[PDB]
Order: C-alpha cells, then sequence, then structure tokens
C-alpha cells in the first residue's frame, strides 16, 4: 500500500533530521552565554547530534538568542534567508521573545517573530541550559510530527 | 564614623581637593566660572565652553595635575535651561591618585571644540554624544552616528524623545525586505507618578520664588 | 463554581464569557479554554466560623510568617460575623 | 459620584430608522447623508435646533453657522430666560454679576425662588462661609427649605 | 456593529480594523498577499490549510499576537468548513490548482469546493463572500481548467448571490508561474509558441494591485453583487512579451513556432510527473489563449486601484533569471514591450 | 605589591642552550599538550543523561510564576498591586474590584512572560506570598501566545505546583 | 517524597500534566474582565 | 544676544553654497546607488526623491540650523556611498509599505479622532 510506504518514508527523513540538527554559530547577547553552557560539558548538546556550525549554509536551526535590535535587523532576517530548507528558528529569552526588559525602547524590536517565523519559544532571562535544552528536544519532537510525505501521498 | 549604618566623612580629602580647586580657579581665571567640592569628595570645576582645550591642556599636563586618563565624556540634557545641554569630563590623575570633574555646557546649534588633540579617548565619546544628544563637535576626525541604526533620526537621549520613539521595525513580505513602519504598542508604556508631595530633603530646599 | 453558556463556553470566577455574537470565541476552536475550577469565593465559604471569648481576635492567616500580615477583627456587633480582610476567616464572639 | 453614568447607557454608533420603523446601526457615511438630505431640501422657519443642558459652546457656535446658512435663526434652549426687555442684549441682564467671590464681601444676601444648596451645592456653600465668618444676613423669598 | 469589531487604531499592526476574514487557499501565490494586507491593518485572519505546517511558516509574521489562526479542514468535509467560517465576516477563496491530481481534479477544485464553501457561507450568515474566477473563463474554451472556471462561477452565484466574484487576467509577481514560466523556458533551448505568439493578446495584471482591489472589495460596499474583471494597464502580443521577459533576464531569445497538435503532445508528456507538472496541456491552452475584454463588467479604477504597468515590476520579478553578468543591470537598460493599442 | 608575569631571562650555560635545542628540535614542549589532552580521555566525563537526569537547583530557584492559596483554598492575592510597581518590565497587569462577598480580589493578574526578567521581585515584593516564581524551567510554548499568562493560567500553575512550592518557601522563609 | 510526603491540599491537582504546548489542550490567553461600557439598545416599539 | 557662535557659514548665502554642493553630490550618486543597492527605483525617481527631501527645508533662514542639516546630509551620504546602510534602509525614504492616509476633514472623520 502506498500509505504505508510513505509513512514509512516520512520516518526515515523526520529521523534524520531532529537526529542531526545544526544549529547557526549565532548569538546575540547574555543568552549565547546559557546556549555556550548547553554546549559545554555538563550538557554536551553534541552528544544529541547538535552541532554549531558558522555557515548559514550549512545550518538547520537558528537559535536567536539576545536582544534584537533595529540595527541588526536586517542582519537577522538575511542570514536566515540564506539558510537552506528545511530551516527552524527557535527564540531564546525575553528579549528574544518579545523585547524583553527594553520591550519600550526606541532601538530594539519587540520579539523577532516581528522578522523571522519561530518554530520554539524558551521563556526566562536568561533560560538556564537546561531549560534551552529542553527546547531543544521539543523542537525535535515536533519535526518527527511532520507528515510532508503523507501529505503529498493526499494532494 | 562609628555610626554603624552612616558613611563616614573623609575631612582629609575634602581638604585637598578644595585647595587644588582654588588652585586651578587661579591659574585659569579667563574660563573657570565656578568650582565645588560635594560632601562625598569630588570637585568640580565649571567652565565657559571656550576652555576646553585650555582648560583639558593643562590639567594633562600641568605637573601639580597630570591628568593622564578620560574617565568618561558624557553628556546631561536639562531643558530648563537656555543651554540645555551640560558636557561633563571626568577626568583620572594617576600620578596624585585623584580624580577631576570639569563640566560646560551648550545648545542645539552652538559647537563644542572636540577635544581628540588632547585625549584620543574623546574620538568615541563625542561620537556617542553627537548621537544620542546631537551637540556637534567642531573639529572631529569623523562625527557620525556610533549606536544609532543607519538613517535614524532624532537623538533619543534627549529628554523630549519619546521612549519608544517614533518607527518601528518589522519584515514585510510583499516587500521582500525589513521596513519601517510608525510606531504602535499593544500595551502602552505605563506612566507611574511616585514622587511623594511631602519634602525628604531640607538640606537642598531651594528658596522661594 | 463553574458555569457554561447557552454558547457552551464555560464562565470563569471573574464572571467573564464571551457572549453569543463575539468573533474573539474563534481562538478556542480547536484548542481549549483555560478555567481554574476553584473558585476561591466558593471555597472560603466552605470553612466553619471560629467562636471565640473576647471582644477583639487576631487573625494572621495561619502559618505564621508564612501567613499575611497581622490585623485585629472587632467582634462587638452580633448581627454580623468578623471577617479578616485578608484571608477570609470568620469569627463570632461567644455570647459573653 | 456620577461618572459611572458615563459607562451606561451610551450612544456609540450613528442610526437611522429601518423600514419596520426601529432604529437600527449604521456608517457615519449613510447617516450623514439622511441628514444632509432633508436639511437640504428644508429652509428658513423649517429648520430649528433645541441644545440641551450638557452642551459646549464649540458645538452651540457650530450649529448656529449650520443653521444660519440655511437661514434659520430658531436655535433655542431647553432653559428659558426671560425675553422682554433688553433680554440677552446685554450681559448683566443674565450672569451672576457679583461672582461667587464676593458672596464673602456682601452684607445682605437676598434670594429669591431658588434652592441654592441643590442648585449650586458650592455656591451655597460659599453663603454658609460668609455667614459663618462675617455675619452675614440672609433672607429667602420662597418655599421654606433647609 | 458588535463592540469588538469596531475599528480602533490608526490602521497599523495592533489596530483593530474590524474584519475578521476566513481565507480559503491562503497558502498560494495570490494568498500570502492577501494574508499580509490584511494584518497589516489589524484583522482577525481565520487561515485554514490542507497543507503541513511548516509550509504556512511565512503567514506566522503577517500579523500582530492572536491575529493569524490556523485550521485544519478536508475541501471535502463541510463540517470543517463550518468551523472555519462560523465567526468571520468575509470568507475569501483562493482555491485552485493549475494542474490536476489522481485526487482533485479541475471539477472539484473549481466548482465542487468552492460551491460548497459558498453554500456553508451564507449558512452560517457570513455577511460577504468573494470568488475569485479567470477573466478568461468560458463554457466553450478548450482548456478544461477554464470550463470549470466558468461552471463554478454560475455555482458561486446562485449559492451566495450577494457574492463578490473578481476575474483576473494572468497575475505577475515573485512567485506568479507566469513570467517565471517564461524564463524557465531556457532551460530547454528555444522558445515554443504556437504560430510563433503573433495570434495571442495577453493583459497581464500585477499581483499588488489583485491584492488592492481584493482588500477594497471587502471595505467596499458597492461591491457587493458584483462582478470584476482585473486587467493590466497595457495588452501585449505573447511573442512581445516573451521576447521581453528574455531581454529583462538577459537571456538569448530563440523562438521557434510549433504546430498545436505536437505542443499538445509535449504537454502531455510533461503530465507524467508525480510532482507537480513543469506544463501540462491545460497550460498550453491558458497561455495561447487570447486574453478577453469585457467592457461591461468594472475593472480596478472602480475599486480605487492604479494599474502598475510590467514594465515597472518586471525587473523585480526577473532579476534573479539573470547570471553575474547581468544581475546589476538597470530598469531601463531594455527595451519596453511594443503594446497593441487598444 | 606586585609582580611580573614575563621578565625572567634564560640561562646561556651550555647545558641549558642544548636543553632548549632538544626541546626546539624534538618537540618536547609539543608533546607534553599531547599528554594532557590525553589524560582528560580517560577522565569520566562530566555529561548528565538530560533528561533522566537533572541539573543541581536551590530552594531559591526564580523559575516559572503561579498564584497561591491559603490552606482553605481561598486565593491570597488581595489586589494590592505592590507587585505591579516593583515590576522592572512592566510584565504584571491587574484589574481589581470587590467580590460578591465584598473581598478585595483581582479581575485581571497577567504577566507577560516575554516581557519579565524573572527576577524575582514581584515575590519579594508581596506582602501574602501570592505570587511566586515556581521552580518550573520547562515550559517552552509553540507559539508567542501560549506565553502571555491570564489569571487562569496563574491559578492553574500555583494548583499544579503547590506541592513543590510551599516546601521550597518552607526551606527558605527563614532567609527572607 | 516516599520518607517525607507532601502536604496535601484540597485544591491541588491529584493528577499531573506535562507541557501540552501544541496540542488541543494548550493554552489561549484571553482576557479576564469584563465589558466596561454598556451600549443603549434602542426601543424595539414602532414609535411615532 | 543675538551674536552666536556660528558652526560653518558666516551668513545665508555662504550656507546656501554648502547646500548646493550638498545637492550636486547626491544628485551625482543616485545613479551609482541604484545600481549598488540593485534598486527597482529608476534613477529619475532616486533623484525625484532627493530634490523633494530638499524641499522640506527650503524655508528655513538660520545659517547655523542650515550648517546642521547639510552636515547631517553629509553623513547620510557618506553611509550610502560606502554600503553602511543596506538596501531595506535605502528604500525607507520611499514609505512603500505605508498606506496612504487621507488628508481631507471628511475622510480623517470618518476613520477617528486625530485631528
Ligand atoms: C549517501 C548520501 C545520503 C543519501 C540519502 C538518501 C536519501 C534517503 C531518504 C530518501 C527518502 C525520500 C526523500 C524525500 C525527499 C523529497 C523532498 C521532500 O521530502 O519534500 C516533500 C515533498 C512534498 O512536496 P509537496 O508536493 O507536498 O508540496 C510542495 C509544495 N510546497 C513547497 C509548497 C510544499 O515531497 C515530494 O514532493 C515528493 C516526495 C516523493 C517521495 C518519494 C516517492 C514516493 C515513494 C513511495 C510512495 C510511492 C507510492 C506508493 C508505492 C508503493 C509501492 C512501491
Ligand atoms: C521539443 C521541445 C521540448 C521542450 C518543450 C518545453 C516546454 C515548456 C516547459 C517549460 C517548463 C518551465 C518550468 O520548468 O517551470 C516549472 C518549474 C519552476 O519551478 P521554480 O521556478 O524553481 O519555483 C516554482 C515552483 N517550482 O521548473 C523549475 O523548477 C526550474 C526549471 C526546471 C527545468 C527542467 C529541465
Ligand atoms: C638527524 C637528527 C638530528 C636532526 C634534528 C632532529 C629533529 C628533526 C625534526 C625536525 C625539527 C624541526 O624542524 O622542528 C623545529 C621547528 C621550529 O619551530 P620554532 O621553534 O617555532 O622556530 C625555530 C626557531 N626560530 O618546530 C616545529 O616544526 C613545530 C612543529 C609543530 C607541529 C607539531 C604538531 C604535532 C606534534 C606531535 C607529532
Ligand atoms: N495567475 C494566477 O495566479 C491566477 C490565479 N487565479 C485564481 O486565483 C486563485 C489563487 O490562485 P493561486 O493561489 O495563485 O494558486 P496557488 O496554487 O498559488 O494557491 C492555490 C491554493 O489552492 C489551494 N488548494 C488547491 N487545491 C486544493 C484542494 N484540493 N483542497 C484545498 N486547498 C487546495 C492550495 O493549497 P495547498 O498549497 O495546500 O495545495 C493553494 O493554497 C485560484 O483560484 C486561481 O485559479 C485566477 C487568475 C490568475
Ligand atoms: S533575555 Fe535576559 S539574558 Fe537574554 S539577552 Fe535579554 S536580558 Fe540578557
Ligand atoms: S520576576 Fe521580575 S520581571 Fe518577572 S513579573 Fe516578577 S517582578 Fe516582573
Ligand atoms: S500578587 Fe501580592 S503583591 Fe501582587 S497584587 Fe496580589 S497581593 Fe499584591
Ligand atoms: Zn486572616
Amino acid at each position: 500500500r502506498g500509505e504505508y510506504v510513505v509513512a514509512k518514508l516520512d520516518d526515515l527523513i523526520n529521523w534524520a533530521r531532529r537526529s542531526s540538527l545544526w544549529p547557526m554559530t549565532f548569538g546575540l547577547a547574555c543568552c549565547a552565554v546559557e546556549m555556550m553552557h548547553m554546549a559545554a560539558p555538563r550538557y554536551d548538546m553534541d552528544r544529541f547530534g547538535v552541532v554549531f556550525r558558522a555557515s548559514p549554509r550549512q545550518s538547520d536551526v537558528m537559535i536567536v538568542a539576545g536582544t534584537l535590535t533595529n540595527k541588526m535587523a536586517p542582519a537577522l532576517r538575511k542570514v536566515y534567508d540564506q539558510m537552506p530548507e528545511p530551516r527552524y528558528v527557535v527564540s531564546m529569552g525575553s528579549c528574544a521573545n518579545g523585547g524583553g526588559y527594553y520591550h519600550y525602547s526606541y532601538s530594539v524590536v519587540r520579539g523577532c517573530d516581528r522578522i523571522v517565523p519561530v518554530d520554539i519559544y524558551v521563556p526566562g532571562c536568561p533560560p538556564t541550559a537546561e531549560a534551552l535544552l529542553y527546547g531543544i528536544l521539543q523542537l525535535q519532537k515536533k519535526i518527527k510530527r511532520e507528515k510532508r510525505l503523507r501529505i503529498w501521498y493526499r494532494r | 564614623d562609628t555610626r554603624p549604618t552612616v558613611r563616614p566623612r573623609n575631612d582629609v580629602a575634602h581638604k585637598q581637593l578644595s585647595a587644588f580647586g582654588e588652585y586651578v580657579a587661579e591659574i585659569l581665571p579667563k574660563y573657570v566660572q565656578q568650582v565645588q567640592v560635594s560632601c562625598f569628595n569630588e570637585l568640580e570645576i565649571c567652565i565657559h565652553p571656550d576652555g576646553v582645550i585650555p582648560v583639558l591642556t593643562f590639567l594633562r599636563d600641568h605637573s601639580n595635575a597630570q591628568f593622564k586618563s578620560l574617565a568618561d565624556l558624557t553628556a546631561v540634557d536639562i531643558p530648563t535651561r537656555q543651554n540645555r545641554f551640560e558636557i561633563v569630563y571626568n577626568l583620572l590623575s594617576l600620578r596624585f591618585n585623584s580624580r577631576i570633574r570639569v563640566k560646560t555646557y551648550t545648545d542645539e546649534l552652538t559647537p563644542i571644540e572636540s577635544s581628540v588633540p588632547v585625549y584620543k579617548a574623546a574620538n568615541w565619546y563625542e561620537r556617542e554624544i553627537w548621537d544620542m544628544f546631537g551637540v556637534f563637535f567642531a573639529n572631529h576626525p569623523d562625527l557620525r552616528r556610533i549606536l544609532t541604526d543607519y538613517g535614524f533620526e532624532g537623538h533619543p537621549f534627549r529628554k523630549d524623545f519619546p521612549l519608544s520613539g517614533y518607527v518601528e521595525l518589522r519584515y514585510d513580505d510583499e516587500v521582500k525586505r525589513v521596513v519601517a513602519e510608525p510606531v504602535e504598542l499593544a500595551q502602552e508604556f505605563r506612566k507611574f507618578d511616585l514622587n511623594s508631595p511631602w519634602e525628604a530633603f531640607p538640606a537642598y530646599r531651594q528658596p522661594p520664588e | 463554581g463553574v458555569r457554561t453558556s447557552p454558547t457552551g463556553e464555560k464562565v470563569t470566577h471573574t464572571g467573564q464569557v464571551y457572549d453569543d455574537g463575539d468573533y474573539r470565541k474563534v481562538r478556542f476552536v480547536g484548542r481549549q479554554k483555560e478555567v481554574n475550577e476553584n473558585f476561591a469565593i466558593d471555597l472560603i465559604a466552605e470553612q466553619p466560623v471560629s467562636q471565640v471569648g473576647s471582644r477583639v481576635i487576631s487573625c494572621d492567616g495561619g502559618g505564621g510568617a508564612l501567613g499575611h500580615p497581622r490585623v485585629y477583627i472587632n467582634l462587638d456587633k452580633e448581627t454580623k460575623t468578623g471577617t479578616c480582610g485578608y484571608c477570609g476567616l470568620q469569627f463570632r464572639q461567644q455570647h459573653h | 459620584f456620577a461618572y459611572d453614568g458615563l459607562k451606561r447607557q451610551r450612544l456609540t454608533e450613528p442610526m437611522v430608522r429601518n423600514e419596520k420603523g426601529l432604529l437600527t446601526h449604521t456608517t457615519w457615511e449613510d447617516a450623514l447623508s439622511r441628514v444632509a438630505g432633508m436639511l437640504q431640501s428644508f429652509q428658513g422657519n423649517d429648520v430649528a435646533a433645541i441644545a440641551g443642558g450638557l452642551v459646549d459652546a464649540e458645538a452651540l457656535i457650530a450649529l448656529k453657522d449650520l443653521l444660519n446658512r440655511v437661514d434659520s435663526d430658531t436655535l433655542c434652549t431647553e432653559e428659558v430666560f426671560p425675553t422682554a426687555g433688553a433680554g440677552t442684549d446685554l450681559r448683566s441682564n443674565y450672569l451672576l454679576n457679583t461672582t461667587i467671590a464676593g458672596v464673602e464681601e456682601a452684607d445682605v444676601v437676598l434670594l429669591v425662588g431658588t434652592n441654592p444648596r441643590f442648585e449650586a451645592p458650592l455656591f451655597n456653600a460659599r453663603i454658609r462661609k460668609s455667614w459663618l465668618h462675617n455675619d452675614l444676613k440672609v433672607a429667602l423669598i420662597g418655599s421654606p427649605v433647609d | 456593529l458588535h463592540h469588538a469589531v469596531i475599528p480602533h487604531g490608526k490602521g497599523g499592526r495592533s489596530s483593530v480594523s474590524g474584519i475578521v476574514a476566513t481565507v480559503f487557499g491562503a497558502t498560494g501565490f495570490l494568498g500570502r498577499y492577501v494574508v499580509n494586507h490584511l494584518g497589516r491593518m489589524g484583522s482577525q485572519v481565520i487561515v485554514p490549510h490542507r497543507c503541513e505546517p511548516y509550509d504556512t511558516m511565512h503567514l506566522r509574521p503577517m500579523g500582530d499576537l492572536g491575529q493569524i489562526i490556523f485550521m485544519d479542514w478536508n475541501g471535502r468535509d463541510k463540517d470543517s468548513i463550518r468551523r472555519a467560517v462560523e465567526h468571520s465576516s468575509v470568507v475569501i477563496n483562493l482555491v485552485g490548482r493549475e494542474w490536476e491530481t489522481q485526487n482533485f481534479d479541475f471539477e472539484d477544485v473549481f466548482v465542487k469546493i468552492p460551491q460548497a464553501i459558498a453554500q456553508v457561507s451564507k449558512e452560517a450568515g457570513v455577511e460577504k463572500f468573494i470568488h475569485i474566477s479567470h477573466l478568461n473563463a468560458d463554457i466553450k474554451s478548450s482548456s478544461k481548467y477554464l470550463r470549470s472556471k466558468a461552471v463554478g462561477e454560475k455555482e458561486v452565484r446562485e449559492t451566495f448571490p450577494e457574492a463578490t466574484i473578481i476575474k483576473p487576467a494572468e497575475i505577475f509577481g515573485r512567485e506568479d508561474r507566469f513570467l517565471n514560466y517564461f524564463a524557465n523556458i531556457r532551460w530547454f533551448g528555444g522558445v515554443p509558441l504556437i504560430s510563433l505568439g503573433k495570434k495571442t493578446v495577453k493583459q497581464p495584471v500585477y499581483i499588488v494591485d489583485v491584492t488592492k482591489g481584493i482588500i477594497n472589495a471587502i471595505k467596499d460596499p458597492d461591491a457587493r453583487g458584483k462582478t470584476f474583471a482585473f486587467v493590466g494597464p497595457s495588452r501585449y502580443l505573447l511573442f512581445d512579451l516573451v521576447q521581453y521577459v528574455f531581454a529583462v533576464a538577459h537571456r538569448p531569445f530563440l523562438p521557434y513556432p510549433l504546430p498545436h497538435f505536437a505542443y499538445r503532445w509535449i504537454g502531455r508528456l510533461f503530465e507524467i510527473s508525480p510532482f507537480e507538472p513543469w506544463t501540462t496541456r491545460d497550460k498550453v491552452e491558458r497561455i495561447h489563449t487570447t486574453d478577453k475584454i469585457l467592457p461591461h463588467l468594472p475593472g480596478l479604477e472602480d475599486l480605487g486601484v492604479e494599474a502598475t504597468p510590467l514594465e515597472l515590476k518586471a525587473i523585480e520579478v526577473l532579476r534573479r533569471h539573470r547570471t553575474y553578468r547581468w544581475l546589476s543591470s538597470e530598469i531601463e537598460d531594455v527595451q519596453p514591450a511594443k503594446t497593441i493599442p487598444t | 605589591t606586585y609582580k611580573y608575569v614575563n621578565l625572567r631571562e634564560p640561562s646561556m650555560d651550555m647545558k641549558s642552550v642544548t636543553d632548549r635545542a632538544a626541546q626546539t628540535l624534538l618537540w618536547t614542549e609539543l608533546i607534553r599538550g599531547l599528554g594532557m589532552t590525553l589524560s582528560y580521555l580517560f577522565r569520566e566525563p562530566a555529561t548528565i543523561n538530560y533528561p533522566f537526569e537533572k541539573g543541581p537547583l536551590s530552594p531559591r530557584f526564580r523559575g516559572e510564576h503561579a498564584l497561591r492559596r491559603y490552606p482553605s483554598g481561598e486565593e491570597r492575592c488581595i489586589a494590592c498591586k505592590l507587585c505591579e510597581a516593583v515590576c522592572p518590565a512592566q510584565a504584571i497587569t491587574i484589574e481589581a474590584e470587590p467580590r460578591a462577598d465584598g473581598s478585595r480580589r483581582t479581575t485581571r493578574y497577567d504577566i507577560d512572560m516575554t516581557k519579565c526578567i524573572y527576577c524575582g521581585f514581584c515575590q519579594e515584593a508581596c506582602p501574602v506570598d501570592a505570587i511566586v516564581e515556581g521552580p518550573n524551567f520547562e515550559f517552552s510554548t509553540e507559539t508567542h501566545e501560549e506565553l502571555l499568562y491570564n489569571k487562569e493560567k496563574l491559578l492553574n500553575n500555583g494548583d499544579k505546583w503547590e506541592a513543590e512550592i510551599a516546601a521550597n518557601i518552607q526551606a527558605d522563609y527563614l532567609y527572607r | 517524597p516516599t520518607v517525607k510526603p507532601p502536604t496535601a491540599r484540597k485544591f491541588i491537582w491529584t493528577n499531573h500534566k506535562f507541557n501540552l504546548s501544541g496540542t488541543p489542550q494548550q493554552y489561549v490567553p484571553y482576557s479576564t474582565t469584563r465589558k466596561k461600557i454598556q451600549e443603549w439598545v434602542p426601543p424595539s416599539t414602532p414609535y411615532k | 544676544s543675538t551674536s552666536v557662535k556660528p558652526i560653518f557659514s558666516r551668513d545665508m548665502n555662504e550656507a546656501k553654497r554648502r547646500v548646493r554642493e550638498l545637492y550636486r553630490a547626491w544628485y551625482r550618486e543616485v545613479p551609482n546607488t541604484v545600481h549598488l543597492f540593485q534598486l527597482d527605483i529608476s534613477v529619475k525617481q532616486g533623484r525625484d526623491k532627493v530634490r523633494e527631501m530638499f524641499k522640506k527645508n527650503a524655508h528655513i533662514t538660520d545659517p547655523r540650523v542650515v550648517d546642521l542639516l547639510v552636515i547631517k546630509g553629509k553623513m547620510e551620504l557618506e553611509e550610502t556611498i560606502k554600503v553602511w546602510k543596506q538596501r531595506t534602509h535605502v528604500m525607507r525614504f520611499f514609505h512603500e509599505t505605508e498606506a496612504p492616509r487621507p488628508k481631507d476633514f471628511l475622510s480623517k472623520f470618518y476613520v477617528g479622532h486625530d485631528p
């Protein structure tokens, strides 16, 4: 049956993508520190298959980790567009989620979701390294639920 | 000094800073308008704006001064004054282990001589004052915005500039670029009135008009 | 406690409920309206009244420093009970 | 304590009468085009206006100009003031010329046909302050009211 | 008006426009521009979608918090349609394929579905219904796509008599499948044209103008019950149009005539594709179909929209089809196409 | 007092010159660096098996906000609005009115969790321990709207997490 | 908790719930206050 | 009191010379801007915008204020020439996404309370 075959191929490509998330080496402010602590030995994001790569062309996920300013907004959008697809965005911390504690500033974008689509929101100021990892594992479970090929088969 | 909760007073430093204050006023009477020392011992020289270069050079290079480091250069906006901007230089003397403050004034349309000739630290500090307060510094090697977005209009640190500004940014899909729009807030910043109607500090009570 | 509208929407403890014609109830389609089910007005009423033998009694909410600020309640009126302004416990004088 | 009246029974949308003869909601364009149609057809004495108690000066003059342009002088008020004699020609005829502050300097006050306690509560409170501190003599021609 | 759908604000992102719109087929070329314009002014947009949520992410930044709402629906399931319209004051239908699939054919997407959307929308008390048909829809057209547009347009007009029907010409824009279609013919060497494209006249319309007209049709009381024809300012021969595309892209243009029967067979060959056909037999008919002149119908100028010349927005669409040598060439470099004086 | 980080000169006897030449020619100090990394290869790693193993936290941890009740089940919050005033981020919006029984209670209690800096000033200001930052730190959402908390969500957080919240307040209230 | 059990209150949930984001049980925010301004309702009789 | 330190120009003739000099620099640069940033506008459009920005301040009569506008004008030119600005910053002059706002009384009356 087709519905069986496409279901199993969809699991395969879903498994590969979530099992190999390569965030861009991208970080803006305070929360970049906790993101470093998630790569540090105690949490070791690499053991889940999560590997930072500097190039946007070789990245799957953008972790927006810090305050986004008006001056910085076009640059953030640009490297997002240069990511091949599928690409996911994780908002980390209050500044990136909604402007946080500079929400009423003239120079701050009130949430990165004005500039780019967001998949997961990680609250905190900063979120702990363990909280960010929880948000990563939630992105993986989100990728695990995709039905690209099942939707194609009924299209 | 034996009241556990009260900051002790250092009378010796107050006397020395008072003496050096008169000293600077005697040598540079052409520019010095006021000299004062605070109760926590910080000396201030208030000068005419023409004397920025002569005053800063004397303090850097005089042998009984030697303020070789410019700790900070900033501006204060006081709208109630005709000269609304107060330019403040904070200087450190490593030779004598002293700090001094030199303050002058200007308005929107008056230049202040760039102090890059005395301290090369002032270059970026003046770009910041130009950008956030709109005070022009004459004879700057390169004066341009340093902190605000390219093309940003206004000088955000002026007291009459709104907290959230005038424009906000979003990504518009139609034009496939980040666009600037007039600012609207889903929740307006809530202004709190906090000042107490009862006087707190009698020693600073101003005389009745 | 929790009531429902003729439209089926639950009414919260503040009495809020989108009325019949409001489009804003579209946010609950495919999702759910979160209503806390323990209405504090109902729970504080279940508490028995405390009979005391003095004109004035003090309530701090229980737990000492873990309660509310300590306040004193006058119990001279015999047509009502004294109520804590912080926690809502009720006190009555014992016919002394 | 009357400000809570501003949150009840409020008119918030323009309304016109439908076919059944019931008021129904509509837009500003529609309602003001119906009013302009009738305003343009009529003229002169066929147009009149009555102003209420809580109407400000700007809305009053604006309506006087609009009715004057159809050539109607029938700008009326719900509150009656006798028109015989000088009428409204001289301001002094219909003003409290002494002013509220002058009550404190008067010697004799004659109140004619008025309960100032409930008509002008703070004006009445000014009479009593002068009664108290200046030994004002007050007389009343009217019903006996506390 | 309920107290919640009264306009407030200055027409910005956080304002309230008073519009509550259910947009069907919001995930395609025309839908993203429609949803972008509704979200700009502060509308509540219900976006029912058949596709994977990953394919709707470009819509998320189009509205303030809460304003864009997403629902799952199935074009043959009336209950899914009802859940998505019952709270809306305007329902916009942009559902359509340019090709047929094993599951959904031109009858289903242009007749069965729009009429099921129209029937449910009226039973649910939706005030305004907006239907997108086609300029060249005809019962006697040799494009099964256009014959289905004609049949659905009548069903929609009978199921929702107050429906506003909009008949656009072929729409160009960064995701159009019109000027991108021609610029991608370079991959096959020359450009096969029926009768060398000298017997076909087109009147393409800019996407933003179609979107602006739709937005006004919602906010304009007069638009109700009418049929509109959205067409561009100029009429071009297909040959002159395709020649202009290749000049803007700076590609070598080698047009050669291909008989109708043959170019049909090419269409049949590309249809075997199990994904998105590069071309189909129907696409052959539509491209080589003279865009009708409907003077009795009102147009964009009635809705208040000034049609944008193809010569102001072609570089915008076609600059990505250039090579590095020509990327930086400017809008004035190329010769304007010859326009049929009408 | 001071010391010199790098003000020592090398000896020039024949043996020391030879020793530095053997270091230059045979790469001795580079080999030494390889020994250090080699020793780490045989050390137990510091990684923990998250989510099965968690990081250590203390009772003071500032996590997710919750609204608390008295043991009777009445709400502790009295709508005093000191949490609202102290909040550095203006994340709290409160509205209040008399309840049916006359109690001073909130009709609106919103915390915008994307404004909040998780500073805990609000729990310091509250005079009745009504608002607390709970121990939870694992409440990531897939939408921005899911992080704008109203009073029902916050009361449900307190009901959900009361058991742990009370135990932590018990461990720390003598320091407060 | 097997050695030092938690205190029992009536209102405490008897059934823990994990993160429900992304599901039909998620939390949808909404204003909890009632309407501020009441609107005059025109009479339903035919007047004149 | 009317005696005031000059910024550059001693009178309005010296200041207007700098206005014209700045207009020439902006006029010459527009063709390069449209090319480098790959703008869809025409060189005519860009020059009409530069002209428009220069008419907003045509009523000024203070030499010191004129000098500041010229100083700010030259700062903006450098950001454009050196490509510190981006395409988004250049296109902010054209307000392409802002919808037209009514100017007359009735249209403004129907939408809201703003004067
Ligand atoms: C050595 C290096 C490593 C090599 C790795 C090799 C790859 C291993 C994984 C291969 C799995 C397949 C990868 C699919 C990737 C395609 C791109 C993609 O996923 O996009 C989604 C797209 C879906 O696109 P779509 O049509 O739904 O939507 C496109 C439009 N937008 C963009 C708006 C969404 O997939 C496809 O379009 C085609 C997928 C075809 C899958 C393969 C054919 C199906 C075969 C089984 C079913 C056939 C019928 C039943 C047969 C029963 C009898 C046999
Ligand atoms: N040049 C043009 O583009 C012109 C277009 N039109 C009409 O305008 C409307 C929009 O066209 P456009 O949006 O450009 O085409 P698109 O293919 O770009 O978008 C069409 C939409 O239809 C949806 N759709 C198609 N089939 C189904 C189905 N069986 N069930 C549910 N949804 C479906 C698609 O959803 P999914 O992505 O989920 O498949 C997509 O969102 C169409 O009606 C089209 O005929 C008319 C004249 C010119
Ligand atoms: S969210 Fe908090 S930690 Fe992160 S950048 Fe903002 S203030 Fe710093
Ligand atoms: S933790 Fe701090 S920022 Fe967050 S709500 Fe409390 S006081 Fe406000
Ligand atoms: S949570 Fe505490 S501080 Fe805030 S309003 Fe309630 S009682 Fe006052
Ligand atoms: Zn109590």
